[PDB]
Order: C-alpha cells, then sequence, then structure tokens
C-alpha cells in the first residue's frame, strides 16, 4: 500500500516537485492540503493513501524527504506555492554543496547530514503500516546526488534489511554534458548502485529532451518538460497499487518478474502516447498501436538502442479503458517481429497488468489527453553498451590522471579509481556472458 | 448430502462469485437471502449448498481464502458477497508474489490453521458430508501453494471422502507470468499424489469457445467464469434432485478411473449457441450429443483425434426418454470405435435427471477420461526445460529455502504421468 | 517434508480409511502440594556462628550439652524463639544443638514459659511450611513436649489453632497398608501420620472446653476424643 | 497421508491388506519399467553472476502382472489378404510407375524394355489374365496387351479364386450405408492396410485463438492476426 519518496540534490528535488505537483492533480488535494467539499470523492475513500496521511482534522501530508546539501532549491520549494503542504521538518538542507566531488559528498559533508535524514526517515517508517518500499530520485553526474545517494543507500539497506529499494537515476548523457568530472563521478557511483538497489531504472537528458523535440512540437524545452514526464511515468507505475484492474500488479510482482539473477537488475523504460495535442487528434490510439510504440527506440527514456541486444523479460503496464484481447493480441504481435528478439532460455517473455484509472492530465502543452496509456520496464543487454562510453570517457581522463588530487584530498584513496573500473567491467561481462546462447548440449 | 466448497485467490473469487450466482438462479434465492422459488422441488434440497439461518435466511457452505485483501473489496462488491458468512473469510496483508514458495511456506503456514479451523467448523455441521470442490488456478501463486496446501491438509483430516477439484492452467499463448512453468509444474506434482478426480482448464479454450460458439464481440472474463460455472453446477445436478436413473460424484469417480494415476479429467457443456443462431437449431437429444462430443465445445487444447477414450459419462437434464439416451450413447461408441480404448466393452455412462436449469428445455455436462492431456504436460515440461538448464529464475525459490530436489521429483513424476498416459495412447501391434 | 512421488492416496479413497472442548486434552499442569519446598536461612545459624548462646558441645563419651549458667535464670523472652527457629534446619551441628536446646529449656523452664506463647508461633509455621519430613517429625515431638511442658499453656494454644494445623491436614491419612505384615518403624517413630494423631488428641486433651471446635474447624475428618 | 499409513490404520483384514499393497507395487514397478525420457540436468561451464549475490538480497535471504489375452473364435472371417502385405502405401502407385515408365519413353522417343522381376505376386496375376483373356477370345495375349497387370489391383476370393477389385475403398474408416448406417475399420475391398490418418489440431484452424472483427463492404466479417500460424504444407507430387 504505502511508499515513499525521497529526493536528493537538484535534479532530485526538482523532480519531486512535478511529482508531487502531479500526485496532488490526480487526487485532488487541494496545496493547503485540505479537500474541497463540493468534490464527489467522499471523505471515506482511501485511494490518496499510498502517498498521503492525514492528522485527523483532515489536512494532508505527503510522505516524502527533500534532500539537499545546498540551500536554494529547498529555499525555493519553501517560499514557493507548495509552503503550506509540506511540513517543514521534512525539508533538510545543509549549508554548502559537495562541489561535484563524489568524495567530499560521501567523507567529508554527507556524513554530517546522513543522521538526521535517518532519523526523519525513521518518524516516516513509523507512521506507516504498509510500506512495501523506497523511490529515490538523484543524479548520479553530481557531487551530493552520488556521494550522498550512496551513502544513504548503504544506510538505509543495514538499518531497513528487506525493504524494496527502486531507483530513477539521471546519468550522464553520452554526447550532451554539463561538468567535466561527470565520468568519474558516475563510475564511482555504479558500484553502489550494483549493491544497493533491488531494480535500477536508467534515465537520459538527451533522450528526453529528443523525445520533446521529436514527439512533442516544443521547440524550446527546459527540465520542467522532462520532470513532468518522469512524474507521468511514476504515476503510471503505482497507478497498479491505487486503482481497481483487471490484472493488478503489485511492486512484489515488478521484481519478481524482471530481474533474472540477483546482479541482473538494470532496467530500460518507455512510455508510449507521448504526444501533442495536435497529433493526438490525427491519430487514432488503439491498445496495439501503443504497444507497438514501446518497443521502438525513438520511445526510450534512455539513450541506448535495445536491438544491439536481447530481451530476457519486459512488464507492460496498461491503464485505463483497455481490454484483456487487445493486450494478448499486441503481446503475440510483438512476439512475431523479427527484429525483436528474447533470449532462448526465457520463452515466457511478458508480465502484463491492466487498470482501469486513465493517466491524468496536468495542465499545460506537454500531453494530449488521453484514455488509456501503457508504461514498459525491461531487461536487455543493450544497455552495456551504455556503460562503455562511460568507460571510454574516464580511460580517456585517467589516462592523465587529469582531476585525481581533489579526490585524493578530500580522503579517497587512488586505488578506488581502478576498482570501480574494474567492478564495472566485471559488469558488462556478466552482460556478455548472460547474453551468450547455450551451446553446452552440442 | 452437502458438498464444501473452497475458492482461492482471485480467479478462484471470481469463478466462485459466478457459481454462487448460477446456483442462487437455480434455486430461487433473492440477493437478500430470501428464498423467493416457485416449486417445492427447489426448497426440499437446499440444504445441499445452503444453510439455515434464523427465520427465512440461507448462508453458502464456502470458506473464502486469499493473501492480500485487494480480492475481497472485489467479492465484497460482488451481488451475493452480502450473504456469505462474515467469518468465513480468512486473508493476510501481503500477496503471494507468484512464487509457489512464498505461497506456500511462509504465508501458508501462517494462515493454514485457521482455514483448516473453518473447514472442520463447517464439515462437521453437516449430517452427511460429501466431497470437497476446489477452484483455483495452477498458474499462480497463492492458488496453487496454498490451494494444494490445504487440500494436504483436507486428505489428511478427511481421507474416506471424495476430493475433487476445478483447476486452470496457463496457455502456451495467452501468457500473463514469466515464472508459470515452476508454479504449475509443482502445483501438477501436488496434485498427482493428492487428487482423487481433477479437471483442467485452459483460458484459450474458453476463449475459443466464446469467439467461435457464442460469437462475443468483446468477451470478458466474467463469460469464461460463466461457462465454468455452468459445468460445475451441472455435475451436482443429480445429486440433487429427482430422476429416471440418479447418479453420483462417487459413482463418476468409480465409472471412470480405471487406474488410480488416470484421474485427470475433461469437461464440456452442450447447450451454447449465439443469439442470432438460436432461431436456426431446436434442442434435441442428438443435437446435445453431438455438441457434446464436438471438440469445439470442449474446454482444453489438446484434441482428443491425438488420443483416446479410456471412460467417460453424460449426466443429462430435462424430460426425455430413456431410449434415445442409451441409443445415443451406442452409436456415438460405434461411429469413433477407434478412439476407445478396446480392452473395455462399454466406456460411457449415461445418466438422466428430470429439472432441467431453469429457462432451458435439456441440457448435458461432459466428462471424459482421454490420454491427450499428457499433450498438455510435455508443453509445460518443455518450457520448464528451457528454463531450468539455465537457472533462469530459480535463485527466488531456492531464496525462499527450496531444494533443487523438489524441482527434479516433480519433474520425474510429471514426466512418469505422460508415459503411463503415452502407452496406453497407442494400440498395440496385435 | 517434501513429497515424494508414488506414495500418496491419489485417486484411492475408501469409507474404509475412517479415521465442544475448551482446553486441551491432557489437564492442567500438576502443581502438588507435597512438592518440597526452598529453606530460608536462619538466624540461629549467626547466633551460634558469633558465639552468643551459653551453650557448649561437651563431647566425653557420648554428645550432651553443657551450660555456663544455669537453665532457670536465662531470659526466655529473648531466648526461646531463636532455638524454635533453629528447627528448620537439616545439617550437623546446628540440628542437634537445636533440638536438645528446646528439650532441656522446655524441661525446666518453669512458670515463665506461659508468657513467651506468642513469640514461638512464627518460628512454629515457618517450620511446618517447609514440607520437609524431618524437620516435621522433629516439630510434632517438641510440640507434643510444649504443650505438656507446664500449666495453661495448651489454653493459650487455641486462639493459635489457624496457624498449625493447616499442615496437619495433609499428613492425617496416609498409614501404609500392609495387611498382615507388622510394621518396624513403630520403634524409631518415623511415621508421620500416627505423630499427627497422637498431637492432635494431646491438644485436644489439653486444651480446656472448646479446643474441639476449633480443631474440627480446621481438620473436617477429625472427630472427637473426649 | 501416505498409502502405508492409510491401509496400517484401515480396518480391512489381511488378506485385503496385502493384495492392495501389492497391486500398488506391481503398478509401480510397470511405470518404472515403461521407457520414456529422462529428467533434466544443468550444464557444466554456466558463467558467473548465477552463483553470485547482491548485498540487499543477502539481506532478503531467510538463509507380470499384466496378462496377454487373444481369444480365438471358430470360423472366423478372413481380415487379411497375400496381396494387400505386398504394398506400401508411401511408395508411388503401380498406374503411377506405369505413367514414369511412359514418360519416359516418350522423353527419350524410344521404346525401353520394361524391368523383369521374380515376385510371385506378378506371375500369379499373369497367369490369371492369361486364363481370362483365352476364355474372352480364342488367343493367347500379347506382350503388348499383358502390361494391363501393372494398372489392375488383385486379391484373392475366398474359395482361391483370383480377381479384380474393381471399385477399392479408401484405407481409413469410412462408411457402408445400408436400411443401418455403419462404420467399417477394414473391408474386403480396402487394397491397403488399415491406418488412421492424422488431423490438425481443432484450435489452430483458420482464425486464430483470437480473431479480429473486420467488415466486407457492407457486413461484419472476421480475419486473422498473428495468433494464426498457417501449416508448412511442404510437400510435393512424384
Ligand atoms: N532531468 C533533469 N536533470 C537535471 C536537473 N537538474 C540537473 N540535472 C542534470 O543532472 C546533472 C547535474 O547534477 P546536479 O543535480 O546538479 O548535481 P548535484 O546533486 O546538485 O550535486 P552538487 O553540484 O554537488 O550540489 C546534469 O547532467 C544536469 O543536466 C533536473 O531538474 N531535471
Ligand atoms: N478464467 C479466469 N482466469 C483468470 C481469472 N483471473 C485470472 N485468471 C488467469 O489466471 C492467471 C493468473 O493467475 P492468478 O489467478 O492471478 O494466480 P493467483 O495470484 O495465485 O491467484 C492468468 O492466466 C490469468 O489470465 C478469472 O477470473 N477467470
Ligand atoms: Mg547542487
Amino acid at each position: 500500500r504505502e511508499a515513499i519518496c525521497i529526493h536528493i540534490g537538484q535534479a532530485g528535488c526538482q523532480v519531486g516537485n512535478a511529482c508531487w505537483e502531479l500526485f496532488c492533480l490526480e487526487h485532488g488535494i487541494q496545496p493547503d492540503g485540505a479537500m474541497p467539499s463540493d468534490k464527489t470523492i467522499g471523505v471515506e475513500d482511501d485511494a490518496f493513501n499510498t502517498f498521503f496521511s492525514e492528522t485527523g482534522a483532515g489536512k494532508h501530508v505527503p510522505r516524502a524527504v527533500f534532500l539537499d546539501l545546498e540551500p536554494t532549491v529547498v529555499d525555493e520549494v519553501r517560499t514557493g506555492t507548495y509552503r503550506q503542504l509540506f511540513h517543514p521538518e521534512q525539508l533538510i538542507s545543509g549549508k554548502e554543496d559537495a562541489a561535484n566531488n563524489y568524495a567530499r559528498g560521501h567523507y567529508t559533508i554527507g556524513k554530517e547530514i546522513v543522521d538526521l535524514c535517518l532519523d526523519r526517515i525513521r518518524k516516516l517508517a513509523d507512521n506507516c503500516t504498509g510500506l512495501q518500499g523506497f523511490l529515490v530520485y538523484h543524479a548520479v553526474g553530481g557531487g551530493t546526488g552520488s556521494g550522498l545517494g550512496a551513502l544513504l543507500l548503504e544506510r538505509l539497506s543495514v538499518d531497513y534489511g528487506k525493504k524494496s529499494k527502486l531507483g530513477y537515476t539521471v546519468y550522464p548523457s553520452p554526447q550532451v554534458s554539463t561538468a567535466v568530472v561527470e565520468p568519474y563521478n558516475s563510475v564511482l557511483s555504479t558500484h553502489s548502485l550494483l549493491e544497493h538497489t533491488d531494480v535500477a531504472a536508467m534515465l537520459d537528458n538527451e533522450a528526453i529532451y529528443d523525445l520533446t523535440r521529436r514527439n512533442l512540437d516544443i521547440e524550446r524545452p527546459t527540465y520542467t518538460n522532462l520532470n513532468r514526464l518522469i512524474g507521468q511515468v511514476v504515476s503510471s507505475l503505482t497507478a497498479s497499487l491505487r486503482f481497481d484492474g483487471a490484472l493488478n500488479v503489485d511492486l512484489t510482482e515488478f521484481q519478481t518478474n524482471l530481474v533474472p539473477y540477483p546482479r541482473i537488475h538494470f532496467v530500460l523504460t518507455s512510455y508510449a502516447p507521448v504526444i501533442s495535442a495536435e497529433k493526438a487528434y490525427h491519430e487514432q490510439l488503439s491498445v496495439s498501436e501503443i504497444s507497438n510504440a514501446v518497443f521502438e527506440p525513438a520511445s526510450m527514456m534512455t539513450k541506448c538502442d535495445p536491438r544491439h541486444g536481447k530481451y530476457m523479460a519486459c512488464c507492460l503496464m496498461y491503464r485505463g479503458d483497455v481490454v484483456p484481447k487487445d493486450v494478448n493480441a499486441a503481446v503475440a504481435t510483438i512476439k512475431t517481429k523479427r527484429t525483436i528478439q528474447f533470449v532462448d532460455w526465457s520463452p515466457t517473455g511478458f508480465k502484463c497488468g491492466i487498470n482501469y484509472q486513465p493517466p491524468t492530465v496536468v495542465p499545460g502543452g506537454d500531453l494530449a489527453k488521453v484514455q488509456r496509456a501503457v508504461c514498459m520496464i525491461a531487461n536487455s543487454t543493450a544497455i552495456a553498451e551504455v556503460f562503455a562510453r562511460i568507460d571510454h570517457k574516464f580511460d580517456l581522463m585517467y589516462s592523465k590522471r587529469a582531476f585525481v588530487h581533489w579526490y585524493v584530498g578530500e580522503g579517497m584513496e587512488e586505488g578506488e579509481f581502478s576498482e570501480a573500473r574494474e567492478d564495472l567491467a566485471a559488469l558488462e561481462k556478466d552482460y556478455e556472458e548472460v547474453g551468450a546462447e547455450s551451446a553446452d548440449m552440442d | 448430502r452437502e458438498i464444501v466448497c473452497v475458492q482461492a485467490g482471485q480467479c478462484g473469487n471470481q469463478i466462485g462469485s459466478k457459481f454462487w450466482e448460477v446456483i442462487s438462479d437455480e434455486h430461487g434465492v433473492d440477493p437478500t437471502g430470501t428464498y423467493q422459488g416457485d416449486s417445492d422441488l427447489q426448497l426440499e434440497r437446499i440444504n445441499v449448498y445452503f444453510d439455515e439461518a434464523t427465520g427465512g435466511r440461507y448462508v453458502p457452505r464456502s470458506v473464502l481464502i486469499d493473501l492480500e485483501p485487494g480480492t475481497m473489496d472485489s467479492v465484497r462488491a460482488g451481488p451475493y458477497g452480502q450473504i456469505f458468512r462474515p467469518d468465513n473469510f480468512i486473508f493476510g496483508q501481503s500477496g503471494a508474489g507468484n512464487n509457489w514458495a512464498k505461497g506456500h511456506y511462509t504465508e501458508g503456514a501462517e494462515l493454514i490453521d485457521s482455514v483448516l479451523d473453518v473447514c472442520c467448523k463447517e464439515a462437521e455441521s453437516c449430517d452427511c458430508l460429501q466431497g470437497f470442490q476446489i477452484c483455483h488456478s495452477l498458474g499462480g501463486g497463492t492458488g496453487s501453494g496454498m490451494g494444494t496446501l490445504l487440500i494436504s491438509k483436507l486428505r489428511e483430516q478427511y481421507p474416506d471422502r471424495i476430493m475433487m477439484t476445478f483447476s486452470i492452467i496457463p496457455s502456451p499463448k495467452v501468457s500473463d507470468t514469466v515464472v508459470e512453468p515452476y508454479n504449475t509444474t509443482l502445483s501438477v506434482h501436488q496434485l498427482v499424489e493428492n487428487s482423487d478426480e481433477s479437471m483442467c482448464i485452459d483460458n484459450e479454450a474458453l476463449y475459443d469457445i466464446c469467439f467461435r460458439t457464442l460469437k462475443l464481440t468483446t468477451p470478458t472474463f466474467g463469460d469464461l467464469n460463466h461457462l465454468v460455472s455452468a459445468v460445475v453446477s451441472g455435475v451436482t445436478c443429480c445429486l440433487r434432485f429427482p430422476g429416471q436413473l440418479n447418479s453420483d460424484l462417487r459413482k463418476l469417480a468409480v465409472n471412470l478411473v480405471p487406474f488410480p494415476r488416470l484421474h485427470f479429467f475433461m469437461m464440456g457443456f452442450a447447450p451454447l449457441t449465439s443469439r442470432g443462431s438460436q432461431q436456426y437449431r431446436g434442442l434435441s437429444v442428438p443435437e446435445l450429443t453431438q455438441q457434446m462430443f464436438d471438440a469445439k465445445n470442449m474446454m482444453q487444447a489438446a484434441d482428443p483425434r491425438h488420443g483416446r477414450y479410456l471412460t467417460a459419462s453424460a449426466l443429462f437434464r430435462g424430460r426425455m426418454s430413456t431410449k434415445e439416451v442409451d441409443e445415443q450413447m451406442l452409436n456415438v461408441q460405434n461411429k469413433n470405435s477407434s478412439y476407445f480404448i478396446e480392452w473395455i466393452p462399454n466406456n460411457i455412462k449415461s445418466s438422466v435427471c428430470d429439472i432441467p436449469p431453469k429457462g432451458l428445455k435439456m441440457a448435458v455436462t461432459f466428462i471424459g477420461n482421454n490420454t491427450c492431456i499428457q499433450e498438455m504436460f510435455r508443453r509445460v515440461g518443455e518450457q520448464f526445460t528451457l528454463m531450468f538448464r539455465r537457472k533462469a529464475f530459480l535463485h527466488w525459490y531456492t531464496g525462499e529455502g527450496m531444494d533443487e530436489m523438489e524441482f527434479t521429483e516433480a519433474e520425474s513424476n510429471m514426466n512418469d504421468l505422460v508415459s503411463e498416459y503415452q502407452q496406453y495412447q497407442d494400440a498395440t501391434i496385435e | 517434508q517434501i513429497l515424494v512421488g508414488h506414495t500418496g492416496t491419489g485417486g484411492m479413497t475408501f469409507s474404509t480409511f475412517k479415521n465442544g472442548c475448551f482446553g486441551d486434552p491432557k489437564g492442567p499442569e500438576k502443581a502438588g502440594a507435597y512438592r518440597k519446598r526452598v529453606i530460608p536461612p536462619t538466624e540461629f545459624r549467626n547466633y551460634y556462628v558469633r558465639g552468643d548462646l551459653p551453650l557448649t558441645i561437651q563431647q566425653g563419651a557420648s554428645r550432651t550439652l553443657s551450660w555456663r549458667l544455669n537453665v532457670s535464670s536465662l531470659d526466655y523472652h529473648h531466648f526461646l524463639p531463636i532455638f524454635f527457629d533453629g528447627l528448620r534446619e537439616l545439617e550437623e551441628p546446628f540440628i542437634f544443638v537445636a533440638l536438645q536446646g528446646c528439650y532441656d529449656l522446655l524441661e525446666r523452664g518453669g512458670d515463665k514459659i506461659l508468657p513467651t506463647i506468642p513469640q514461638l508461633i512464627v518460628p512454629i509455621k515457618t517450620a511446618l511450611n517447609t514440607r520437609h519430613p524431618t524437620v516435621i517429625i522433629n516439630v510434632l515431638k517438641v510440640l507434643q513436649k510444649l504443650v505438656e511442658s507446664a500449666d495453661f499453656v495448651g489454653q493459650a494454644l487455641v486462639p493459635y489453632y489457624r496457624q498449625i494445623l493447616p499442615v496437619f491436614n495433609l499428613y492425617k491419612n496416609r498409614n501404609k497398608n500392609i495387611g498382615d505384615r507388622i510394621d518396624y518403624s513403630q520403634t524409631k517413630r518415623q511415621n508421620i501420620s500416627d505423630l499427627v494423631n497422637e498431637t492432635l488428641h494431646l491438644l485436644e486433651q489439653y486444651g480446656g472446653e472448646d479446643a474441639y471446635i476449633n480443631i474440627k474447624y480446621m481438620v473436617p475428618t477429625y472427630e472427637s476424643c473426649l | 497421508s501416505t498409502i502405508y499409513n492409510a491401509v496400517d490404520a484401515s480396518t480391512l483384514n489381511d488378506r485385503c491388506r496385502t493384495d492392495l499393497l501389492d497391486t500398488v507395487a506391481q503398478l509401480g514397478r510397470h511405470c518404472e519399467t515403461l521407457p520414456k525420457k529422462a529428467v533434466t540436468t544443468a550444464d557444466a561451464p554456466l558463467p558467473s553472476c548465477t552463483f553470485n549475490t547482491t548485498v540487499s538480497r543477502s539481506q532478503k535471504e531467510i538463509n507380470t502382472y499384466f496378462k496377454d489375452h487373444k481369444p480365438k473364435f471358430h470360423g472366423a472371417l478372413r481380415t487379411q489378404d497375400c496381396f494387400r502385405d505386398t504394398r506400401d502405401i508411401t511408395q508411388l502407385s503401380s498406374k503411377e510407375k506405369d505413367f514414369v515408365h511412359r514418360y519416359a519413353e516418350a522423353k527419350m522417343k524410344k521404346s525401353i524394355p520394361r524391368e523383369e522381376s521374380d515376385d510371385v505376386a506378378k506371375k500369379v496375376a499373369t497367369e490369371a489374365y492369361t486364363e481370362a483373356f483365352r476364355k474372352f477370345k480364342g488367343r493367347d495375349p500379347t506382350e503388348k496387351e499383358l502390361l494391363e497387370v501393372e494398372r489392375l489391383y488383385f486379391a484373392y476370393a475366398d474359395d482361391g479364386a483370383v480377381g479384380v477389385v474393381q471399385k477399392p475403398h479408401f484405407h481409413g474408416p469410412h462408411m457402408h450405408v445400408s436400411i443401418c448406417n455403419r462404420k467399417y475399420v477394414t473391408c474386403p475391398n480396402q487394397v491397403y492396410r488399415a491406418s488412421l490418418p492424422a488431423v490438425r489440431n481443432a484450435r489452430s484452424r483458420f482464425p486464430g485463438p483470437i480473431p479480429v472483427w473486420t467488415s466486407t463492404k457492407n457486413l461484419h466479417a472476421v480475419a486473422s492476426n498473428d495468433t494464426y500460424r498457417p501449416g508448412v504444407h511442404n510437400v510435393s507430387k512424384f
């Protein structure tokens, strides 16, 4: 039933702002936390419970923490429109950033703030009766997102144990770039995400820019568009928990169906009707068309082409007015395709979900209003190509020790570069080996 | 002579809801629980499925079990849900996750004592108890694991009664879950030891019934569960109404099972025909018999023409001559004689009951014991072998605690079941 | 336990295979009143070890007791309760000293035994609660000596039957039936039940004019002797 | 519950108990001796990351009985033919072989001597044909007229005569209909040994398991989708 969202650093807080805007507007909670008396929701209803708790006077408050080392973004949240919605204890801010150093966040600065984060998260977890995982939003390119995200995932994994941790991560884009030191932070980051996450979803800003230029008709996109798309995706994935449907899918079903081996937990994500209002009225939108859409690489939110690898498992979430015959016909058509290939050890490649609540539309010009949508999470060996470009950039920089004195000065051994690069190399070799056909019976 | 039903998981709860709709309609029970029927023949056997509550009321002798309450709000929301006794709902707080080991070992052993307590409370109230009836899917998680757990406990506690199961099995084409082969194989291993008679259904055959025979434009799981509720309520009809040649579940078992491992049966129900076509064909015993043996109207993907009938049974409802029933069963046995095992001189049992279901002049339900059921199991075993050689998802089951030896035992037992059926499918050279 | 194939009862059902309570059929756990209890430590040990008792163990040819002061001049109000507290001991040399001390103080106590009756009630009631047969026999013999020691002693013990008699009820009907065989336990007075009956008879005899009502009140089976 | 414990707790007598147990034992033995496929096993050179365990999931983990009986009936009808046992269904028919030889003769544009064999059936058939030809016409038949033996079918009669089956019946089950309808698996008019033809699955027919609803010009109709897979049907004559 309940899930708690943890937002770290700049990207994670801004995406959290867009997400909570969406979840408020879909349930109908006023920005003051109340609910107007003219709505037909009913006082008794419970669907909000996944994301809000009431104090008993009927105000709503959300199950989230916002974590940052610089004040500016959280003070922006504090002075914005949702000021009265959040409890002030939930908005935690340090004094100064981790300055794009993973070492500064992990060793020097995050160590001071981390115990406050655990005390607030504990205060949330004590006010639950069916917590079924943590959702984490961060970028691995920056210093505090990498360092405090890793440290916090380690501490959470010791303290909470078996509870599931699902990550949405903004990875360094393959040719769009914002800072020089992105490869070092991403390599050092991937070791912690490897050990301390149950499923990891990969996002690239260059892909969401491509999707908003190509599919939407936006000449001048900004981060709010990308964050609204991410919010729509999370709302689609959690809708299966919150509303009635023909074939429900509990959050444990994603991990059970999608993950074949305990290390093979990095997944590709895509969303079908990313379409503008003018295009949406030019096209019919049947179940099979959006199912065909989620498999085109032009639809993906991570910059990888799945045609260079093999799928192991797919999980398809349908929400809205959909009928099982269309889901079955679509999956059989996908299976028919020749450019879509599954590993021969995974014959039953698909998991389905069907929910009656159509996706909510948030005021503005970034998505049409539609009666049905499908969202996909899939595990594929193609992801090894995504890591290879970071490793090439790391090798280029590390060949001259271009910046290492900063990292060594803030507390890290030089050995950690070689260790992390060898561990990510082993992850590539794992994806090479798992994708090798079973030619042992010859 | 009272039957106790067990309904498990979402599929089981939905099929059960449709079953209790069909039975309450046939016996004229109002959704308030009030008797509103129009003949004494309805009242005189109401005890078979209903218990009597004070001043008029009737309560249905059924136990509802599931591991997450999501389903409970759907069944509670159904048209008859209020009728059910509150104490009969036993539920947990988190789902089975479609994992057999979780459903069998952690929440299974946690809840099972309260389910066994309810089943014993219900059984000891009957003046004479007939067999149990269970509906569940074999491909799921809580259905397979906890259903077979409960079956094992009831077989320990009631070894002299009959144990009958209706079971849903995964289509090779209509997949919904990646780990279906493991759950199916382990559940079939449990059933072949535990069950006395088991009927197996694939959703693909019910879908083909709906599309080809009924020509439904937009079928839903409610139609499939209506077909299932029709056959389940039909098999028991001779238990609870008068007739010229009465029959009983034990007599069906005695005539159907030649050897104790050969207890897996196919089902069919004959008067299915679309509303446009119905003006074109009247009901008659030859027509019912022809549809009854037509594989289009049969609820499994295996076809009888690829196997042989060991035995079959037909139960007729309605006012009809016995001569036509006997001569039809002789004519069908004679005309298709190559498909019947030759060392048994007569393979078909007939039964005749006076009271048809409301609004039909006549109906028949068909139970068949044919070796072509072996084809489904080889297919499931193939997908299992593809998955098992590579340890594709095995770490989930081993992390719960299962030994790989359970998987090798279950595979060996199913393979021996397939072999035993396979020897009887092909006749000797002579 | 795992399910091995080819061993189930599948397809083999026969009527021949046939197999309102608020508590478990085994019944409640026993809490026996005859079980022995722990022995609390006594002040007699401390008084003997420190050396406040005016007596010595004279060895000679056999163990006796010698007193530095004549017995008739001691302060019974102080001394008598400690000796009665020594009846609870079980190991040497405390038991011999306590028993011989109580006997030879009761032998020549005089007219001062009567005022110190209420002080001896607590040692008596705490000795009998131990449910150890040896101290029970010892305290029963001590009571038999005490009742006939001086005048008016028995009439003072009538109000205190409430604190002494509950132990007596356990061992009043426990004699062994050996038929025609002869009993050799009579020589050393090691039987408990006969001692209980004799003590009850003596207590009623010396009680006065209303001891029977109280003894009957506290021992239901008892019937009068006079 | 195990069968042994159930029998021990049952209320049978000793003889029925031991008979039941022995029947179960013989059924198990016959199941064991019946040869079909064996259990599967894992491969030897499995790669890595199939045994390694992530720390998060490490925290997750909890740490002869059967008898043969052929009772013959006196005076039973004949159900086999000497001529029938020689032919094979898979090989092309004798008329087809004659056409193949005539095809070769036409292609080469010259006569080709026929193959010679010492089969008894050919000799018997030629003897009978010559006798009947001499009966009908008072001449011995010419070698060109003896080529009819290849085209026709031959079979014995009940009294030992040799004749020709004019209208052969299908070698599978078929119907001889009279005042009553009857089906015959084998009949004297069949020219090949009895066998059961193979049929397709009932649920892999022209529309798939889930058809798509389309329309004609002005009526509703049905069509197939990817759930329908046509058969291979890779076979050709000659
Ligand atoms: N999609 C999306 N990406 C963002 C957003 N903000 C920053 N990014 C990207 O994330 C990377 C920068 O990471 P930051 O979040 O700024 O790093 P940080 O967590 O603030 O770490 P510090 O600089 O030490 O405070 C760049 O690739 C940015 O393009 C955002 O709001 N949405
Ligand atoms: N006929 C029928 N099949 C169902 C129903 N609900 C689910 N299924 C099928 O059963 C399989 C899912 O198994 P499920 O019932 O969810 O297993 P469970 O979670 O243990 O109860 C899929 O093949 C579904 O299509 C139903 O109401 N009727
Ligand atoms: Mg920052």
